[PDB]
This record gives C-alpha cells, sequence and structure tokens, in this order.
C-alpha cells in the first residue's frame, strides 16, 4: 500500500529523484497511519533491498537519494510483493 | 578542476545552479574579475552560455528543467551598508546584514500569452524592458486587434521584497523564500537605482591550527580558570566569586533535545540575579557584559502589534528579549519594575517560550536568553534580617527560578575602604581578546555529558542539601553549573571537580 | 487544444466503461434532477482506469475543465460540472506557489469568515443599444432572463495551528465555491478542499470543488483487540503515558479520564448535559504542575495551551473587530472556540484577572459562549475540557491557616471544577533520593531510561477507537451511586448535583475505558475514591522486605469484609480462601511463597498492634473487633 503511495509522490513532484528527508515527510502526511520518520527509512530500505530494479537509491555526498522507474505495471509489482510475503511466511 | 565536479554533481542532481567564488576568477583572470565587477549583467550570460555548451558537449542528453545559471558570490566589495556610492551603478556588491521583514509571494509575468479573438491563434510574446510587445495583428485570420491576453496561461515569477538592516533586496525565483526573518545574510548581488539590490546568491573555521594549539596550551594551564577570572573586569576588585559566576554563565550548558520523552526542551542557559545598594559595581559590570557579549542586551526597569499600512493586515514585532535570543539580557533595577512584566517573565525564566493571545492573535516565540538581573533592598539599606524577601520582598517563584543570586554589601571594615580607595586613585590585554573566540570556540566545538561518579556525588549533594530547608530546580541548576565547570577545562566528560566547584560555590553564595 | 479533445473523449471513455456495475450511471441519471448539478468523481478510479488522464487532469485541469463539463454534458444527453476527490497528497498552505498554478490540488485549513450566496453571471446575452442586435454565450473575464447564473460563496480560512512554524504568522486565503460547494462549509471548521489556484487580478485566490471534514489493517486491529483485554490496562496506560514522572499517579489518573471523557446527553426540553471533565491542579512550587500540560498538549493533537496573565478576555473566548473592507464587523475566534472537542490548559491560573474568569465562567458550564455586542449577536459552541494549574496564595501552603483561606478563587470557580488536586512537598529522604535518582537517570540515560508498555500511536489510536462507544447505566450501578451519594453529601468546596454529575461522567469514563458496553458498580467504587482523595501526598511511606500503605487498607479491607460477610472463622481457612482468591495475579512460586509471607505478616501485625481483630482460643479463630466499620 505504501509503495502506491510512494509511485503517486514521484508523480506529483515532477522529479526523477528526491531526498529521504522531503519524501519520507510527505509519505507521512499522506499515509493513512501515524509512523515515525525511521520506520518510514526503515521500510524505504526493505522496499530497496527486496526490489531493486524498480527502485534504486544513491549515496550522495552526505544524503541518500531515491530513484524510481515510473513506467512499471503496478499490478505485476504487487504480485511479485505477495508472493515475496507468502515465501518469507 | 573543482568545476567539473561541481557539474557532474549537478547532472547526478538536476538542479541548474552554478555558485562561483569570486576570489577564484580574481585569481585565474584579473582582466576578467574586473569585467564581472563593471559589468555583471554582460558576463553572467557568458558565463551562463559557455557552462550550458560545456554541459551539453559532455552530457548532450541531459533533460534540465532550466538552463544552468550561475551565480558568483563572495565579491571584494565588501562594502558597509553606509559605504554606498553613486559611482558603483550596476555593479556587484556584497553586504551582510539582518532581515527584519520579507513580504508576501510576488507574481510578475515573464511571457504574455495572446490569443485571437476570432480562430483562437495563440502567441507567446516576451516580457522586456517593463514594456509590453503586444501583437496588433493575427496570425491566421490577420485580423487587426483581435488579441486577448489570458491572465492564467501567462508565466509568472515569483519575486520577493525584504528589508535588510536598511535597505531592499529583491529575491527571484529560487532565491524567494530561502532566508527567515532574525538571520544574518550575506547578499551577492548588483545594485540598481530606481534604491534596491536585486539579489543574485545568499550566503548564511574561523581558526587556524595555531590559534587551537594556542588555546590548548592556555588550558593546559590548571589555574586559567582564576586566570580568566582576573581577566574579567580588570577595573572590579575583589568579586572573585562573582566573575566565576559571569564566566561559567559565559560558558552556559549544554542543549538537549527531550523529543524521544516526550518532555520539553529543558532549559540549559543560566540566570544570575544581583541585590545591593545602589552606585556599586552593578552598573558598570553590567555594561561591560554588555559590551563585551556578542548580542548582548542592556535594559532598565516584548512583542507588540504594529499595523501593515500596505495590507492593513497586523504584524508583530519583536522585543528585545526576541531579539537577544542566543545572547545575554541584562535588567538594572529589578525590584522597581512593574508587577505585570514580572508576571510576564516567569514564562520566559522556566520555559524559554513566549506565548501571546491577544485581540485574536495568537502565537509562540522562542526566548533562549539569559538574564542578568541588579536590585536594590527595599530599605535601601541592609537591615538585619533573616530571608532575602524582608530585605527585597521578592515572591518565591521568582527567586526559586534563579540559578545564582548574589548580595553586594558593603563591608564596614576599614581596610577594605583603604583597598577600595587606592583603586580608584590607581584607576590582562592578551586575555579578552583571546577569551572571546576561546568562548565561541568552546560553545561551537565541545560538548560535556555525566558519568556516574558525578550522579552519586549529585545525589549526595541534594539529599544533603534538602536537610538544611530544597526544590528540583536547584539540582538542575548544579547540573548546569557542572557543564559549565566542564566547559571550562575543555574537558568532553564531567567529574568529581565540577560538581565540587559547583557544590562550593553554591554553598558559598548561601552562606552569605 | 487537440489534447482538450481527447481529454474530453478519454473521459467519455471513462463514464462509459467504468466499472460488475458501472458506478456513474445511477449518479448521471439523478444529475436530470434539478437539485442536483455537479457529479463527484472518484481521482482513485481515474488513476487506476488510465495514468496518463490522470496525470494530465492532474496538471492542466483549468485547461480540460470545460471539456470535462461538455464530455459529462454528453454522456448525461445520451440517455452540469465535475467534482473530484480523494487526492492522495495533502499540501500546506505555505506550500502554495505560483510554479503550482493550474494543479489540482487539496489543501487544509480552517474557515473563519463566511459570505453570503451571490448569483455569477457566466453567460450573459447582451442587446447592443444602437443596432438591437442579441449577443448570446458572452464569457465573462471576472439581458438577465436569457442568461446563467451560478450560486457563489466566498470563504476566508487561516493556516492550521500545528502547521504553523514558531513567530510565523498564519496566512488567510480566499477560497471561490459554486453550485453544490455553496454553503457546505460553515465558520469556525476545519476543510480540506480540492481544486486549483487562479489568479486574480495580482492576487491569489483558490477555486474549490469539493469540501472535507472495519477497514483498519488486520494486525493494528489484532494489537487493538489483544491490548483491550489486558487486566492491567489501567495501570499500563498510566506508567506509559508520563514514564519520566515520579509519583503524583492519582493526577496521571485524572488527566487519562478527562481524555477519554464522558459522554453528552441532551434532554426533551432541548437543554445539553455536559459530557466533559474540568480538572483544577493547585499546588506549592517544584511540583510537576506544568510538565503535565505540556505531555498533554504534545500527546493530543487538539490541545492548545495558554498563560494566565497574557490572556485577555477577548483572547480567550472571542473578540468583535470591524473588517477594513466590509466596512462591518466580524467576530475573531479565541481560543476557548478554537478548542471545540479538544483540550485547552492554562498556566497561572491565580494571576487572572477576575474580569477573565467572569468571561470564562459561562464556557465553564453553559459549554457555549453568547456575545451580544455593538450590535452582533450570536452564540457559540464552546465544547471544551479545560486543565488549569495553579499555585495557592503567596505560594506556600501555610498550614498556620485554614484551607479555605489557602486558595484565592470564587466560590462557583471552585465548585465547577470536577477534580480539584492539592499538592504538598514534604522533606523525606527516600523520596529525595528517588527524585534525584530518577532525574539524574533522565540527564545521564536519556533514552535507555525509558520503558513504554504501550506505544504513544498506539494509544491514540486505542483511545480514538474507545470514544465512540457510549455505555449504558446499570440499575445496580444506579442505585449503588444513589447510595455513595448519599453517604458522600451527608459529611468550602461544597457538594452539590454538579459533583453527583460529575461522579457519572467519571464512571462512564471508566466504563469506556474498559471497552464496556454497559457500567459496572466497580467503576462506581473506583471514582469515589479519586473524589474523595483532595489533598494528596507525593508518595506514602513504606511499612514493615516492605509494603505501601494503599496495600495495607486494602488487605485490611478485604479480610474485614470477608470476616463480617461470614459472621451472618479460622487463620488457615481464612488464609487459604485468600490465595484462592488472589489467584488470578500470581503466576509464580516465589509470588505465592511472598504472598503467603505477606498475608501471614499481616494477620499477625492486625492481630497483636493495631487491635483490629481478636483472638480466641494452632488454628486459634479470629473475630473482628466489633468497634471497626
Ligand atoms: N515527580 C517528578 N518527576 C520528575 N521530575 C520532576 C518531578 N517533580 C518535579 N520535577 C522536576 O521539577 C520541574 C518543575 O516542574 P514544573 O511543573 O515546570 O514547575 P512548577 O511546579 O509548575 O512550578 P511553576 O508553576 O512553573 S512556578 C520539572 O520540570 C521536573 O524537571
Ligand atoms: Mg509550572
Ligand atoms: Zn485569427
Amino acid at each position: 500500500e505504501l509503495a502506491r503511495v510512494l509511485r503517486s509522490v514521484f508523480v506529483s513532484e515532477r522529479k526523477p529523484a528526491l531526498s529521504m528527508e522531503v519524501a519520507c515527510a510527505r509519505m507521512v502526511g499522506s499515509c493513512c497511519t501515524i509512523m515515525s520518520p525511521g520506520e518510514m527509512e526503515k521500510h524505504l530500505l526493505l522496499l530497496s533491498e527486496l526490489l531493486p530494479d524498480w527502485l534504486s537509491l544513491h549515496r550522495i555526498r552526505t544524503d541518500t537519494y531515491v530513484k524510481l522507474d515510473k513506467a512499471a505495471d503496478l499490478a505485476h509489482i504487487t504480485a511479485r510483493l505477495a508472493h515475496q510475503t507468502r515465501a518469507e511466511e | 578542476p573543482l568545476y567539473m565536479q561541481r557539474l557532474g554533481e549537478i547532472n547526478v542532481i538536476g538542479e541548474p545552479f552554478l555558485n562561483v567564488n569570486c576570489e577564484h576568477i580574481k585569481s585565474f583572470d584579473k582582466n576578467l574579475y574586473r569585467q564581472l565587477i563593471s559589468y555583471p549583467q554582460e558576463v553572467i550570460p557568458t558565463f551562463d552560455m559557455a557552462v550550458n555548451e560545456i554541459f551539453f558537449d559532455r552530457y548532450p542528453d541531459s533533460i534540465l528543467e532550466h538552463q544552468i545559471q550561475v551565480r558568483p558570490f563572495n565579491a571584494l566589495k565588501t562594502k558597509n551598508m553606509r559605504n554606498l556610492n553613486p559611482e558603483d551603478i550596476d555593479q556587484l556588491i556584497t553586504i551582510s546584514g539582518m532581515v527584519i521583514r520579507t513580504s508576501q509571494l510576488i507574481p510578475e509575468m515573464q511571457e504574455a500569452f495572446f490569443q485571437c479573438q476570432v480562430c483562437a491563434h495563440t502567441t507567446r510574446v516576451e516580457m522586456d524592458r517593463g514594456r509590453i510587445a503586444e501583437p496588433s495583428v493575427c496570425g491566421r485570420c490577420h485580423t487587426t486587434h483581435s488579441m486577448a491576453l489570458i491572465h492564467n496561461r501567462s508565466l509568472f515569477s515569483d519575486k520577493q521584497m525584504i528589508k535588510l538592516q536598511t535597505v531592499i533586496l529583491f529575491a527571484h525565483n529560487d532565491l524567494v523564500d530561502k532566508v527567515q526573518p532574525g538571520d544574518r545574510v550575506n547578499v551577492t548581488g548588483i545594485y540598481r537605482a530606481v534604491t534596491h539590490i536585486d539579489v543574485i546568491h545568499y550566503r548564511k573555521k574561523l581558526f587556524s591550527e595555531k590559534r587551537v594549539e594556542l588555546l590548548k596550551e592556555l588550558s593546559r594551564k590548571p589555574d586559567i580558570y582564576e586566570r580568566l577570572a582576573s581577566a574579567l573586569a580588570p577595573s572590579i576588585y575583589e568579586h572573585e566569586d562573582i566573575k566565576k559566576g559571569i564566566l561559567l554563565q559565559l560558558f552556559g550548558g549544554t542543549r538537549k533535545d527531550f523529543s524521544h520523552t516526550g518532555r520539553g526542551k529543558f532549559r540549559a542557559e543560566i540566570n544570575i540575579l544581583l541585590c545591593g545598594d545602589p552606585g556599586t559595581s552593578k552598573s558598570q559590570l553590567l555594561q561591560y557584559v554588555y559590551n563585551l557579549v556578542p548580542r548582548g542586551q542592556y535594559t532598565s526597569g516584548t512583542a507588540y502589534v504594529m499595523k501593515d499600512p500596505e495590507t492593513r493586515q497586523l504584524v508583530l514585532q519583536t522585543g528585545a528579549l526576541v531579539l537577544s535570543d542566543n545572547g545575554i539580557c541584562c535588567i538594572d533595577e529589578f525590584d522597581k519594575m512593574n508587577e505585570s512584566t514580572r508576571s510576564v517573565l516567569h514564562e520566559v525564566m522556566e520555559q524559554q517560550t513566549l506565548s501571546i493571545a491577544k485581540a485574536g492573535i495568537i502565537c509562540q516565540l522562542n526566548a533562549r536568553t539569559s538574564v542578568l538581573a541588579a536590585a536594590n533592598p527595599i530599605e535601601s539599606q541592609w537591615n538585619p534580617k533573616k530571608t532575602t524577601i524582608e530585605n527585597i520582598q521578592l515572591p518565591h517563584t521568582l527567586l526559586s527560578r534563579f540559578d545564582l543570586i548574589f548580595l553586594m554589601l558593603d563591608p564596614q571594615d576599614e581596610a577594605y575602604d583603604r583597598r577600595l580607595a587606592h583603586h580608584l586613585v590607581a584607576l590582562e590585554l592578551l586575555d579578552m581578546a583571546v577569551l572571546k573566540d576561546y568562548i565561541a570556540y568552546a560553545h561551537s566545538t565541545i560538548m560535556p555529558r555525566l558519568s556516574e561518579e558525578a550522579s552519586q556525588a549529585l545525589i549526595e549533594a541534594y539529599v544533603d542539601m534538602r536537610k538544611i530547608g530544597a526544590y528540583p530546580r536547584q539540582l538542575e541548576s548544579l547540573i548546569r553549573l557542572a557543564e559549565a565547570h566542564a566547559k571550562v577545562r575543555l574537558s568532553n566528560k564531567v567529574e568529581a571537580i565540577d560538581v565540587e566547584e559547583a557544590k562550593r560555590l553554591h554553598r558559598e553564595a548561601l552562606k552569605q | 487544444d487537440e489534447v482538450a479533445e481527447k481529454c474530453q473523449k478519454l473521459f467519455l471513455d471513462f463514464l462509459e466503461e467504468f466499472q460488475g456495475e458501472i458506478k456513474y450511471l445511477q449518479l448521471a441519471e439523478e444529475l436530470i434532477r434539478p437539485e442536483r448539478n455537479t457529479l463527484v468523481v472518484s481521482f482513485v478510479d481515474l488513476e487506476q482506469f488510465n495514468q496518463q488522464l490522470s496525470t494530465t487532469i492532474q496538471e492542466e485541469f483549468y485547461r480540460v475543465y470545460p471539456y470535462l463539463c461538455r464530455a459529462l454534458k454528453t454522456f448525461v444527453k445520451d440517455r452540469f460540472y465535475v467534482a473530484f476527490q480523494d487526492l492522495p497528497t495533502r499540501h500546506k498552505i505555505r506550500e502554495l506557489t505560483s510554479s503550482r498554478i493550474g494543479l489540482l490540488t487539496r489543501i487544509s485549513g480552517q474557515v473563519v469568515r463566511t459570505h453570503p450566496v451571490h448569483p455569477e453571471l457566466v453567460s450573459g446575452t447582451f442587446l447592443c443599444l444602437d443596432c438591437q442586435t442579441v449577443i448570446r454565450d458572452v464569457e465573462q473575464q471576472f439581458d438577465t432572463n436569457k442568461s446563467r447564473f451560478v450560486d457563489f460563496q466566498k470563504v476566508r480560512i487561516q493556516e492550521t495551528q500545528a502547521e504553523l512554524p514558531r513567530g510565523s504568522i498564519p496566512r488567510s486565503l480566499e477560497v471561490i465555491l459554486r453550485a453544490e460547494a455553496v454553503e457546505s462549509a460553515q465558520a469556525g471548521d476545519k476543510c480540506d478542499f480540492t481544486g486549483t489556484l487562479i489568479v486574480v487580478p495580482y492576487r491569489l485566490v483558490f477555486l474549490a470543488c469539493c469540501v472535507a471534514p472495519n477497514q483498519m489493517t488486520v494486525k493494528e486491529w489484532e494489537k487493538v483487540f489483544e491490548m483491550s483485554q489486558d487486566k492491567n490496562l489501567y495501570h499500563n496506560l498510566c506508567t506509559s503515558l508520563f514514564p519520566t514522572i515520579h509519583g503524583n499517579d492519582e493526577v496521571k489518573r485524572g488527566v487519562l479520564l478527562m481524555l477519554f471523557g464522558g459522554v453528552p446527553k441532551t434532554t426533551g426540553e432541548g437543554t445539553s448535559l455536559r459530557g466533559d471533565i474540568n480538572v483544577c491542579i493547585v499546588g506549592d512550587p517544584s511540583t510537576a504542575k506544568s510538565q503535565f500540560l505540556k505531555h498533554v498538549e504534545e500527546f493530543s493533537p487538539r490541545a492548545v495551551y495558554t498563560s494566565g496573565k497574557a490572556s485577555s478576555a477577548a483572547g480567550l473566548t472571542a473578540a468583535v473587530v470591524r473588517d477594513e473592507e466590509s466596512h462591518e464587523f466580524v467576530i475573531e475566534a479565541g481560543a476557548l472556540m478554537l478548542a471545540d472537542n479538544g483540550v485547552c490548559c492554562i498556566d497561572e491560573f491565580d494571576k487572572m484577572d477576575v474580569r477573565d474568569q467572569v468571561a470564562i465562567h459561562e464556557a465553564m458550564e453553559q459549554q457555549t459562549i453568547s456575545i451580544t455586542k455593538a450590535g452582533v449577536k450570536a452564540t457559540l459552541n464552546a465544547r471544551t475540557s479545560i486543565l488549569a494549574a495553579a499555585n495557592p496564595i503567596s505560594g506556600h501552603y501555610d498550614r498556620s491557616k485554614s484551607l479555605k483561606q489557602n486558595i484565592n478563587l470564587s466560590a462557583p470557580i471552585m465548585s465547577r471544577f470536577d477534580l480539584f488536586f492539592i499538592l504538598v512537598d514534604e522533606c523525606n529522604e527516600v523520596t529525595d533520593y528517588a527524585i534525584a535518582r530518577r532525574i539524574v537517570d533522565l540527564h545521564s540515560r536519556i533514552e535507555e531510561s525509558i520503558d513504554r508498555v504501550y506505544s504513544l500511536d498506539d494509544i491514540r489510536r486505542y483511545l480514538l477507537f474507545a470514544r465512540q462507544f457510549k455505555p449504558k447505566i446499570s440499575k445496580e450501578s444506579e442505585d449503588f451511586i444513589v447510595e455513595q451519594y448519599k453517604h458522600l453529601r451527608q459529611r468550602s468546596w461544597r457538594i452539590t448535583v454538579r459533583q453527583l454529575e460529575s461522579m457519572i461522567r467519571l464512571s462512564e469514563a471508566m466504563a469506556r475505558m474498559h471497552c464496556c458496553d454497559e457500567v459496572q458498580p466497580k467503576h462506581v467504587k473506583e471514582a469515589f475514591r479519586l473524589l474523595n482523595k483532595s489533598i494528596i501526598r507525593v508518595e506514602t511511606p513504606d511499612v514493615n522486605l516492605r509494603l505501601g500503605f494503599s496495600e495495607y487498607c486494602r488487605i485490611s479491607n478485604l479480610i474485614v469484609l470477608h470476616l463480617r460477610k461470614v459472621e451472618e472463622l479460622k487463620r488457615s481457612e481464612l488464609v487459604n480462601w485468600y490465595l484462592k482468591e488472589i489467584e488470578s495475579e500470581i503466576d509464580s512460586e516465589e509470588e505465592l511463597i511472598n504472598k503467603k509471607r505477606i498475608i501471614e505478616k499481616v494477620i499477625h501485625r492486625l492481630t497483636h498492634y493495631d487491635h483490629v481483630l481478636i483472638e480466641l482460643t494452632e488454628d486459634p479463630y479470629l473475630v473482628v473487633n466489633p468497634n471497626y466499620l
């Protein structure tokens, strides 16, 4: 679900890559659940480690920036995430 | 070449802005630097063209939001605001200043969108030199005077008017809203007269290695603290404990954020109260502190509402207390002040914040200041009594809020009068100038932290102190004093010596 | 615009193919109704159906909106205005810049002023006065019979308090509502508006279309369920809500109860009974008078904080100010009406003038504020819970004077607080040691010295879930309350019917805390103590292995009640009964042997020291001293 929101965020910002701070702040301000920024950061790290092809992270200077492929089909990605969750069970 | 790495970093991030240091241009080419100073408005387009061509040559597949713009900064002309002359018109200038007010977002047209009234033929006109080149004929039906301007379709740029402490600054596009009132900024921009300054760049370490080595050498002296006590206020005699307390207040404590705990930001800054007969060293000491300490404030015994003549909106002005944020505020004749102001003072003393709810205006302000107050006993003479209220008549709340209270009594001892008269008739330099930067370095660099031994010592001190009567606020003040002494020794850990010295000073003040 | 025609065709496609029933067919058929002329379309359905169209609409909303209206008209005519909802992104008022003009965004704010409904001429049929030529369908750039008019409303909105950066003046924004959006918003409400930022001659104005005010995830729901079944939920919540505060747990219980709050009731006579709780804390300095205010402010998002003297009468309830442009008089909101359905905290309540407290009087009890000033007549809701902090006269509780002489407050103000706690500071070595170690541990070990049973967000979710239940009062609770109030009232702070209503509210709050649909007498017994205690120490001293005074009284009460009930026993039998009754708490052998030790010691101590138990001749008979009540 959060991933979906993330997509919309990158749809809204007209930008190819965004910083951790701004993206996490916007996701928290738009998420259905009240969460801490650290939890959002760990969730983003988990998304990067599970699904690197869709979502990429780049270490620049003293920050890490987030880039995503907007042309990917959301349904197939959701199916892959469900399969991964089933496997982890 | 750092500029190729800068261009690569811009490529990675996609932000089309170049920051160029003017000293680098001066070193590389003095004539080019002179041309930049004389005619910035003509060399900036050339710089933009050159950097754009280089970047497109290196990486031609760049999808840039805007063309790369060059922002020179830190010109040699660091002229004072009062040194402006009619000679430097249309030249680059750099001014350091304080920001007072910032205007709202002002949209300015940069592309006029015109549409034919018959066939809906659309055209765009670039805005140039404050005049609109409105088309008179149609591009399809050739009908004269059939053009209509659409404000919504037109392109707008954000511009902001800012008052700098005064001069008027005009921030455009990206530079807009990057500066908050109450901050110190170095503004680099072109001077223009209609007078105003158009901003090009904003600017928001200070010690060489030899200075740090000298500071370490001085700190390795075990006597430096006492020597620094001798350094403070040379004209003041036999007030060594007062000088020690002033130095500890100058060092202050360390700031801690308790956001994870759910607690409010605890005060970490020291306040000292002085009480005695008038004509003593109170006023001179207050003047000395105000002059020595940067951002210091002197007041005698808050925010207010001002009507904006332009938008008829009620804006807020900051009093001396807010203006002295992160500084030291000193007050004379504390006793002679109105009770309403002293009632207000409780919040700033305790929570370091200030809340106003008046005439529908609700606001909260940060007030990180240290209060150094001087008071006069009500009898104008030290009547033999027991409690300080019996001589000064102050409420228990204000007295409990003070970290340190000192009393200036002129003793009836003849030798003291001899020494005072000799000091007067006979009425160091290496210390205070170094000490300003030393205090700045200590504030910026080091922060102490508490230990287990000091924990046990403080617990024992508290349980012993309560037998004399004791509030947890004096325990907090003792922690702050220990932190200040640890900063004095430039020690990253609070040890037994700091706690023992703080307890000694507190007990000496209580005994007196 | 070719892209506009493409957008119109794609919107027709979405209207005609979205689904196993097409959601919008019934809405389009109802659009024929004259009172219905705007269509509400979800943004999520638009984006899932196709992404290019969704992005184009989000980016060129002003460009394609008339084409969307044309598509709607064509679709309806085959068998009008378009409204959008559920945009996933929220934005701040300070974020509104010129770069966002024409973008479909939704903004959150609070309505402060309203203006009456006006007709706006959209397309006008003009008659030339020279040649009598009728010019029809003339759009307006910002014959009445043949022209088209649309209802209009103007709204003035202000920044929310939470989004307001410190030291910043909350900016105001103008909002234009048309057609069904008119009169859908009321002054003093917080709303999210979906629309665009248009350019008025320049000037910044927002055109809006819509207004804003079981399905929870499985794991959050299960966590809430599990924590709802905790037997020690009350104490765990009390400890977790104030992890860094030592002792004074009665204040913690009171503030938790006022956070839960009771239920409001309106009589058939139209009179509303307050379903909230007001709390007063008065104490000598150096206590935790303030810290509770800060904790409740940071925890509850609907909390407002204020100081005593700095607040005027106008700033608390409301003020009447003349509007510059309209040349009339309007109302500027006060703190109390901004704290609606929240909690308002006042610090240093004593320093406030009587002229301010008399203004507070009405909002205290009647829960509403009435203004009859300068030709302006109005009534406003003030549904707030007030938490007041104060110190006694001269800052120290002087025991040489009476209790009444130690509080400089008016009688009705004293009466209208449900809970009134007075804190007295005493010099005890064990309390000093505990306070010192807690403070130093917090100063040295900031994060590792915090053990929270439940997360703050979890507490917030549980409180939100619990506040919507409305428990019923049982007959047993009814007669228990009757007899308890009998006993209490048969004995300065006089106890009137207001205290009875407070007791009912407290029982309802206890019922809501435990997620019980009915009220039980145990809640009444719990609240009776809290209402009784009044003056309270920081911590009770230990009693000789040590045991607290409250537990000692509890054990004594239990044993006396059991013996007195059996009167209408043996030592071993009574101990066996006690261990049978306390089996719900013991979880280990060590706890059982500890409980046996404790009960043996307590029975011996009562037998030989307090004389409440008398021995009668290895298993001696025990009887109750006939003068214990
Ligand atoms: N039980 C306690 N646990 C932890 N800290 C405490 C406790 N009691 C007092 N303190 C400390 O003492 C301080 C005094 O609390 P405050 O509520 O700010 O003062 P106060 O009692 O309200 O007096 P006023 O009204 O500000 S003049 C707190 O901020 C804590 O640091
Ligand atoms: Mg307080
Ligand atoms: Zn034409």
